[PDB]
């Protein structure tokens, strides 16, 4: 099992700004990452897979980047409905699937 | 290397191949 | 549209067993591998188990190794995970999942609503 | 000399249902699996669904998972694809297909003429 | 799913020249490809299967080669009746079938 | 909760062969590579061998090359290691082991109870 | 093989004390180190892997440190149940698994 | 002694139909599936069609799919293959055949004499 | 289908010699082969099925061997009557039956 | 107690015909299918042919296809096997047989005495 | 056809011992096998059908076992009358009935 | 109301013959086929034979094939079963029967009283 | 033949209880089964035919069920007159008539 | 026997309507059915035989069709005199003659 650390734990931001979310792996996991956005009371939804590819039906304002141990989830234009909890997940070969702690986005 | 990972890579593809031969067996 | 419905929750004491189900709807269940994902009240996400399309292989996280049994019944269109020898750490919401189907992508797309299991006195 | 004629198109509101047919002629239909291929107005081709020779297994693209259900009528020598919960992304010409029959080549040889389905208001 | 990217999008040529159409995948598909010709107004037709074998009844001026992620469909001598849109389609194991965007040939 | 019970010990004369078993319970045996660790009466710990998940590759410590053989039978949920050309310096308590399953971490988590082998006359 | 030496062989201490047990490798093993505690009559159990990471279910009072050939286990507050034999075991690549001799921690 | 005599050959223009017969003798024709094998002037052999014992299933080579129809008349102890939309590639001597009868061996033992079919103008 | 290539195309030999005919399949056909002998003007006769089993009534001088994609037909002592054209056939499951090009045995 | 007596044996030159009989006694011959079994001088046993209760279908071994014909006369309580184009390998003792009567067990129970047929010159 | 091989060809034995006769099939025959005992000069008599069931009137000292391709006939306590040649016969569906070579029992 | 009474039992040495009668009363005997059912002293039930309405066809259980002859005489309103070559296994209580007369169900409705046959010495 | 196994061999119950008697076939008999009740000193009487249908004049407290090889006869409420031996009899097409061992109902 | 079940049990309609009455057979009865009309106080009369043929003297508005187990009696235009009880009767060979329960036609 592998420890995924994503920073910051909590980042407050307003509507329309540029917010980037990082996720750090304990070793190189190549590019077999994923990102999940969980709204309170609901199951998390898939956003990015392979750390750069946009999942079907997801708004284009979301973008993924990074490789190895450094990764970044970039939001092109934060929207009222975008505020939620973000989890970074990895599925590297010969390792078990683990998640991050989960960053929260707060208005203002 | 004796220390190479002796496991089965739990992230192997767990689904059915959708491109398996769908025809009938003519023989 | 594909909805995953979990059931079989409640509250149990440490050391007893508990059965969970993931009766699926409109999904081609036989062609897809399924996962169980656990979310602790501390807002952390922890993976539990995965069963292949026909049940040939099963992989567990070390936290539930030998405690949990995941079984799939394709005929009735449902997934089963039977719990044994629970403890305080297994107090969390249990999510069903469906692997996306990529060649090398183990990501979940159609999550279930979640069923709550509490281990306490 | 093996021609595929489809029918059942038209214009329907989003959220409604629609049935498509692929009545074939002079082909040994029962011995062949069939495919549905979608051509968007952007001139791109997407694969939709496949059904084996006896209907034992079906496979769908992720964009049509749970919404589309195909079935095969060997006796009537025709193939059906039933549409549920449509939306604006499904407005395209729908082709039939016939898998070439090779051991491991999932390639279509005898295409149909093409049926148009429009989703709008 | 494997996205299929083929280049160039539009390649113009006259009768009698030799042109090459390339098809590039994000991840290796071994040799499991095919090529389709769609003249405007009708359904596409099979040209190449297994990325190198010429389908029955197809003129021999068409040739396919390559393996892995780089593939090429080469017309030996362009003819007046070979002006159309070409799609490259893979059927790799455990991955769903996806087609290319479509390369067009324009006269002169 | 996954226990490894070794069996097949006793007292042997030098040069005679002997069979040991490591039948496991509730472990997903097919997915886990297993190890033998040897504990001498002088409280020294020596790793013996490793067999992969299906037996594709086997590695031995230098002290037991060509004398000890290890076989893995996933069907019967058990492990075997047979010793040949046995001699005095293998007088020890034999411990089974289960490799953790990490990407590059070769550590043991669930040890067995141990079965004693004595080489004397 | 890589000979593995750990020091001291025996170190007596009392309840509530803070103790270090060190282990030295004959050659660099990076951080591929593991530690085991053997209570008499019982099999050794895992405490530390990767020479710094805490195994599941291990109390936080145990801590490990070091890289290369010099490594150390630090127990913040020695407890009555922490009294056993401790081994240092490495799994460096291209080398066979070896163990230490085993520090004995004795009451008073 | 098992003799297969064919007939119905000749010369036809492209696009015309033509019927071939495989009147058998002394063979238990009802209990055996039969094949047609085509021998091109280039001395290469090509398989054409197979018909099951009672006519339940038919399989064709892709080069004759939808143009060739094979039917069997158990009462008259004869085999029929009617071609439609003939073209230049179909100039060859046509052989009857009888599947050996093995569990999994589709190998021809008692070949017919041969009928020459010419397509030209 | 599965294309069959057998080599050499022509194998000249004399009476009493030993000849070997090889039949290479483009992809694995397990052990489902068959060898036919065609004398000029005659319908071909069966010699070997299952790639190793002798058909009834065939002289024991014919021997078949091989598996997978490489198969051999060997004549122990070529007889004056055994000068003819030989074809190899596969009947692998889920694949259509194809024949070889035809190896010729020429006197002297 | 059901006895089957065969007759019609002797010596014949290769290529000549010969008729065999299995006149039954005290058996309800009409309800049972029958088999002919050939025992070579090398003590090997070969199955030859089977005919159904009313003669609807016949099956032959590949070694006697087209040369041997079996017919049954329920009225006279007897079984016939007529052989044509004999050769040296057909010289053997011919045994009449009686299928046991089970649902799916094609096993002979009440054999005949045996008739010797010699093919030589 | 399915050729039966029963092994070994001859076992000498005395009165009172236990003998096992095997019959090996080249391909799966499910459980459809029957065992015959031929005393010299007589037509063979049925002993076992369905590879495990005892035929009526046969002494219980005969027992059969096995499925797939490995089938064994076992005589628990051989008797002086039980000296004869034993044949194994299969009746698998879609395949013709064949017999084994014949195992003999020799006194002493 | 239809009653079936049997007769003709007694004691016979093994190998002797015996005749059994099933004279019926008030039953339309000619329209109904009749069975014989044998109950061994071990309380097992075995079926013996069946004769059609006109006596056209007979069927026997294999344990009595060739030894038992059953005959029906419509004129005297009675049924006969003649036993030849008896042994120790044929000592039992014999019941007559009467097939219910349905399209495809072979069940017995009006059983007889039963006549006891003893084979001993 | 098809052997009929009915379980249990003996099942005791008192008045007012509910009991189920099963019958297990060696192979599929579809729905061609019948249940007979034999009181001591008398010939058995018909209870169920077609494995589910109630015979004329039989009290409706008996019920039958099952298909294939697993069949059940259920008495809804035991009565003092319903204590006897029960046999299951099959009439599968092309197979001869056989009976079961005979279940016994014993008072208390 | 063969059970004749017809549906619906009761069907009410007004004058001038069209009604269809279906009869379900427990097993195939080919085409040997009949339909009878019972006006209360009178014995029933014959309407259809062979399941499709109109009797002599019956109004042509009565129609019958179907084969196997699904049969339908259709009244083209319901008339004031056509309110009575309708039965389906079969006379399949080797099976006894049975009748259905009888549908009631009730005014409005």
């Amino acid at each position: 099992d592998i420890q995924m650390t994503q920073s910051p734990s909590t980042l407050s931001a307003s509507v329309g700004d540029r917010v980037t979310i990082t996720c750090r792996a304990s070793q190189s996991v190549s590019t077999s990452l994923a990102w999940y956005q969980q709204k309170p009371g609901k199951a998390p939804n898939l956003l990015i897979y392979q750390a750069s590819t946009l999942y079907r039906g997801v708004p284009s304002r979301f973008s993924g980047s990074g490789s190895g141990t450094e990764f970044t989830l970039t939001i092109g234009s934060l929207q009222p409905d975008d505020f939620a909890t973000y989890y970074c997940q990895h599925y590297n070969s010969y390792s078990r699937i683990t998640f991050g702690q989960g960053t929260r986005l707060e208005i203002k | 290397d004796p220390n190479a990972n002796p496991n089965v890579d739990p992230n192997a593809n767990p689904n059915v191949d959708p491109n398996a031969n769908p025809n009938a067996n003519p023989n | 549209q594909v909805q995953l419905v979990e059931s079989g929750g409640g509250v149990v004491q440490p050391g007893r067993s508990l059965r969970l189900s993931c009766a699926a709807s409109r999904l081609t269940f036989r062609n897809f591998g399924m996962h169980w994902v656990r979310q602790t009240p501390g807002k952390g996400l922890e993976w539990v188990a995965v069963i292949w399309h026909d049940g040939s292989n099963k992989f567990y996280a070390d936290s539930v190794e030998g405690r949990f049994t995941i079984s799939r019944d394709n005929s009735k269109n449902t997934l089963y995970l039977q719990m044994n020898s629970l403890r305080d750490e297994d107090t969390a919401i249990y999510y069903c999942a469906k692997d996306w189907g990529g060649a090398s992508d183990r990501v979940f797309d159609y999550w279930g609503r979640g069923t709550l299991v509490i281990v306490s006195s």
